[PDB]
């Protein structure tokens, strides 16, 4: 047959149609209860077994270290002062946080990156430099 | 309700019939299946928590029952 | 009184970020 | 009220479990503890306590006018203000009302 | 001392449903499972085996209208995981901008007056329409014959 | 369609609550330490007073979610306690039942 | 009307034989329908001089979580089925000493089943770790600063050291987070510093 | 006295099905519950939500079924199905009963992101347990 | 006689990859019925037994929550409505199970789960050192 078919290539509305037909001379109703969960479960409407509680559940494939290791984070925070001292405590409350994702991890860390770039002039006359 | 001989009689008729479909689902012997074996596949069959046993799903010998 | 020690000043090393990062991996 | 060889182990102890390293008071603890854990307002419960009463109370209404859903208490009030307009008792219209 | 782990067995999400259903065969005494299991809502003839199946798929087609016809009832989602099949379904365009990325839209929903109307009002602004587009929009029309697919209601 | 104005008003307080909840909570966070300067903390304290008055979640209150009734409320099943009898008392509730002992 | 009244069909309980496929009449879990179970069996509490009601139109029967579906028969029936689908524990492991000394590191973790349309549950992302010093390769000196590193976590009394963690989302991370934990303890303990000279 | 779900005592001319006939301390002794959910065992969440989920289907079912219903529905939940079990009269029409039932399986399952079955018991008449 | 000729099992392919090994499977089965559970432990039981998976119950004490609410819609203190919320136990040991071993005897048992039933499956899984805990590498 065909070494490389056109798989690339979008199906025409004639070829997916065609597919419906197929299905049609194979569709037959319920038999009994096990035929109505196993339908259920490949269309997703019933759970799948055994039970995991975290089944359909992944924040964008996070690993454990981007939750916990927060410090590449703070590379525009001043190195030392009350703003570093401050912001490790930010970082090591977030480390221990399972209910927010890294995203919204980092969006806490960029607030006070902001807030502080606006809050420069009073920082300053405290003896305190950011950026 | 009164109970006149002839229900009676078809309600052991029925006892007798469903008492072999009871040891049927419970693959054992039907000549050889008796009474306390009857309780044991109800309470299993139609598990029941209730306080008072009297509330709880019976099967007895109509006899025993009306 | 105010206690201050010179090991009490001292930063901890991050060992996670420079010693141990591999075996972030296996 | 610990030696060095205590104090470096325990601070050493931190640095391994992510725990606080530099010395805190009591009160600085507390933005360790804001941020471990969400607030009361971003709690399931807290936003989620009421059921959406628009969404239950339309749906039954839309769903009594399609007429799939008989609302017995619905058609109480319908009645009792039908004899109401027999009577007379009628609700006056907005701005035109009694007193003007 | 070494110790030998046994491979892995890997089987589909629905295996040990079906491997349990083989146990069980068909039931001699009983309706097809998709009637009701009642003596009195059991079909008592093959007439009333087929209006009972229409009957109820007629109250699937009910529903399904009203679910459509008002989506803000149904955009509540609780179910973990997110079930896709158990939403409302929108048929309308969602692009009103005159241009073939828009047009393509209508294309996908089987508009088949919507896709002609804004074809000739691409064509006639001026604004070049690539041939795949074109092509797309022949197979719709013509396996359709210019006909709008059955609906619902209108 | 809520039962009535005050739960209406409750629904709106904890609406907005939950939006400003992460605005809130980072200007509070500035507040409750020694680390930062006293000048910092004072401007903290105006822009959380700033903050609009039913964004606080103090002023939330957990009523019946069936007749908004505000006091006498189990927080398990976020009813009252006429309503939560009446839902047992007819074995409409899962598991509950009357206690002697 | 040009027919009467429609009539209800006899149950088809009458047409059941006494040697029927039972599992066939209950393949899954399904409600207690009185036209379905050929079994002359009473619920409810008589009146004076009364009788248990009858199953047709017993409400008592429809609220019992029957297990018709799970009769001894079916449970052997269905267990045959599903032995290609099971793998043969390893005979060399005979005990738990045999298993302790080829797999020292023991990890828990939790599932919970509920009924409802959402299966989140925040318990079931702890995992546990409990592994025995001796089976480590330690010396004198890295025991004696391990167990001052971890605390509690180490019981004297089994020689089981326990790490629980909980700070990731998911339930893979904590398990990746146990593991790491356990490794850079283990080469911390090692490490002597200069410090150390001071106890 | 107490009046919480006791039916008073009649003529002798009111029928009362097996559950109004029984006052709420039999609820554990001489009837069951009517709804069967984890949502009220010991350290169980989401109790509150499964409230409020079955006080609006005995009152959908109530409207959906307008005089068929003969007695109290019973709910039950298993993982993530939701089987509603009912008795029903034979006097509305198998036509449009199969019409309700395709209809509310739908619509509940679309409302409350979850499979939903209903079964349908029928019986000739309301049964009485006793007469009050 | 109208049997099937033959019957397509479902596929199972025996992966490259090595199984994982559970010491022990602790499931405790919560629930307000103790008939329930009790069937419930038969039917676990049997299928243990057929599937060849050593199984030892024991039953863990009930416990029972009350709560006190008034009577009275108004007034009346002293009059007062108790309830109870009893949750009723039975835990099932496991031990020596395969990880495709224990997830088709949970699937199975948990399909079957009664309504009104809870589960808690404590999983312990066995496993080797990290190849990075050999050897020190100081
Ligand atoms: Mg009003
Ligand atoms: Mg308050
Ligand atoms: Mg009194």
């Amino acid at each position: 047959t065909k070494e490389a078919p056109e798989t690339d290539t979008s199906p025409s509305l004639w070829d997916v149609e065609f597919a419906k037909q197929l299905a049609t001379v194979n569709e037959q109703p319920l038999q009994n209860g096990f035929e109505e969960l196993i339908q259920w479960t490949k269309e997703g409407k019933l759970w799948e077994f055994p039970i995991n509680n975290e089944a359909g559940f992944d924040d964008d494939g996070s690993e454990f270290h981007e939750h916990i290791f927060l410090e590449k984070h703070l590379e525009s925070f001043p190195k030392q002062g009350p703003i570093r001292h401050f912001m490790e405590l930010v970082t090591c409350g977030l480390s221990k946080n399972p209910y927010l994702s890294v995203k919204q991890k980092v969006e806490h860390i960029e607030w006070f990156r902001n807030y502080f770039n606006e809050k420069k002039d009073i920082l300053k006359e405290s003896n305190i430099q950011f950026n | 309700e009164t109970y006149t001989e002839d229900f009676i009689k078809k309600q052991i008729e029925e006892f007798n019939i469903g008492k072999r479909h009871l040891a049927n689902m419970m693959g054992e012997d039907p000549e050889t299946f008796t009474q306390e074996d009857i309780d044991r596949a109800i309470a299993y069959l139609f598990p029941s928590g209730l306080f008072e046993k009297r509330a709880r799903p019976v099967m007895k010998h109509p006899e025993q029952i009306f | 009184l105010q206690s201050r020690k010179e090991y009490e000043q001292e930063l901890s090393d991050d060992l996670h970020v420079e010693r141990y990062r591999q075996f972030w991996t296996r | 009220s610990l030696s060095e060889y205590a104090f470096r182990m325990s601070r050493l102890s931190a640095r391994l479990f992510g725990e606080v390293t530099r010395p805190t008071n009591s009160k600085s603890m507390k933005v360790v503890k804001l941020f471990s854990e969400l607030p009361l307002a971003k709690k399931k419960e807290t936003y989620d306590w009421y059921p959406n009463h628009h969404t239950y109370a339309e749906l039954m209404q839309t769903l009594r006018f399609l007429g799939l859903y008989r609302d017995e208490h619905q058609d109480f009030m319908d009645e009792q203000k039908r004899l109401k307009k027999l009577r007379g008792k009628e609700k006056p219209k907005k701005g035109e009302g009694k007193r003007a | 001392e070494e110790v030998v782990i046994p491979k892995k067995k890997t089987w589909d999400k629905v295996a040990v449903l079906q491997a349990l259903a083989s146990t069980v065969n068909r039931d001699t005494t009983a309706v097809p499972y998709v009637f009701q299991d009642d003596p009195y809502l059991m079909p008592a003839s093959s007439l009333e085996s087929r209006s009972f199946l229409l009957a109820k798929k007629s109250g699937e087609n009910v529903a399904k209208f009203i679910i459509n016809s008002y989506p803000k009832y149904f955009q509540k989602d609780i179910a973990e995981p997110h079930i896709p099949c158990l939403m409302p379904e929108y048929f309308e365009p969602q692009i009103k901008d005159i241009s073939e990325a828009a047009l393509k839209e209508r294309i996908e929903l089987r508009k088949v007056k919507a896709s002609v109307d804004m074809f000739d009002q691409l064509l006639q602004a001026g604004t070049t329409v690539s041939l795949e587009t074109t092509n797309s929009l022949l197979d719709l029309l013509c396996y359709y014959g210019d006909q709008e697919p059955s609906t619902d209601y209108h | 369609h809520y039962v009535d104005w005050r739960m209406w008003r409750d629904v709106k307080r904890r609406k907005m609550a939950y939006e400003y909840a992460d605005e809130r909570l980072r200007i509070n966070s500035l507040r409750k330490n020694t680390i930062l300067p006293k000048i910092l903390q004072d401007v903290a304290d105006e822009e959380i007073a700033a903050l609009p008055r039913d964004s606080c979640p103090v002023r939330i209150r957990n009523r019946c979610v069936m007749t908004s009734r505000p006091r006498g409320v189990k927080r398990r099943w976020r009813l009252s306690r006429i309503v939560f009898r009446h839902l047992a008392d007819h074995g409409q509730l899962s598991g509950i039942q009357r206690a002697t002992w | 009307e040009r027919p009467p009244r429609r009539k209800a069909l006899p149950p088809r309980t009458e047409k059941m034989a006494v040697d029927q496929d039972w599992p066939s009449v209950y393949p899954v879990a399904a409600p207690f329908k009185p036209s379905a179970v050929p079994l002359p069996v009473r619920m409810g509490y008589p009146v004076k001089k009364g009788v248990p009601m009858a199953k047709e139109g017993n409400l008592e029967l429809l609220k019992i979580p029957n297990f018709l579906h799970l009769t001894p028969v079916a449970i052997k029936k269905h267990c045959e089925a599903l032995k290609d689908f099971c793998t043969e524990w390893p005979a060399a492991l005979d005990s738990d000493e045999k298993c302790e000394k080829h797999f020292p590191i023991e990890i828990d973790s939790t599932d919970y089943v509920s009924s409802g349309p959402s299966v989140r549950n925040p318990r079931a992302r702890v995992v546990v770790l409990r592994v025995k010093l001796s089976s480590l390769n330690l010396d004198d000196h890295a025991k004696k600063k391990l167990i001052k590193l971890v605390g509690e976590r180490y019981c004297k009394t089994t020689d089981v050291l326990t790490i629980k963690t909980d700070r990731c989302p998911l339930r893979r991370q904590n398990y990746d987070y146990a593991v790491y934990l356990l490794t850079v303890l283990y080469h911390e303990s090692w490490n002597t510093e200069e410090w150390e000279k001071s106890k | 006295k107490n009046r919480a779900a006791r039916v008073r005592v009649s003529k002798g001319d009111k029928p009362v099905t097996y559950e109004e006939a029984h006052a709420p301390h039999y609820i554990a002794h001489r009837k069951g519950w009517l709804s069967l959910h984890t949502g009220n065992l010991d350290g169980e969440d989401h109790a509150a939500e499964r409230t409020v989920e079955d006080v609006f289907l005995r009152k959908f079912m109530w409207g959906t079924f307008p005089g068929c219903l003969a007695d109290q529905l019973v709910l039950k939940r298993r993982g993530n199905q939701l089987e509603i079990c009912a008795v029903v009269l034979r006097q509305l029409s198998p036509h449009k009963y199969y019409f309700l039932v395709g209809y509310s399986e739908t619509l509940l399952s679309y409302f409350y992101k979850c499979p939903v079955r209903l079964h349908l018991q029928t019986v000739p008449s309301k049964v009485v347990y006793k007469y009050l | 006689v109208d049997v099937p000729k033959d019957l397509t099992k479902p596929v199972v392919t025996i992966s490259d990859e090595p199984d994982i090994l559970y010491k022990r499977l602790s499931v405790l089965v919560k629930g307000h019925d103790k008939a329930v559970l009790d069937s419930y432990e038969y039917f676990a039981v049997l299928a243990a037994k057929e599937l060849g998976i050593s199984i030892k119950v024991h039953e863990p004490p009930r416990k029972i929550e009350r709560f006190t609410l008034l009577q009275s819609v108004h007034i009346y203190k002293k009059h007062r409505v108790q309830y109870e919320m009893r949750t009723l136990y039975r835990c099932l040991e496991l031990e020596h199970l395969t990880g495709s071993t224990a997830d088709v005897y949970l699937e199975y048992i948990q399909r079957n789960l009664p309504e009104g039933v809870a589960m808690e499956v404590t999983k312990t899984q066995l496993e080797q050192l990290p190849e990075h805990i050999k050897e020190p590498i100081w």
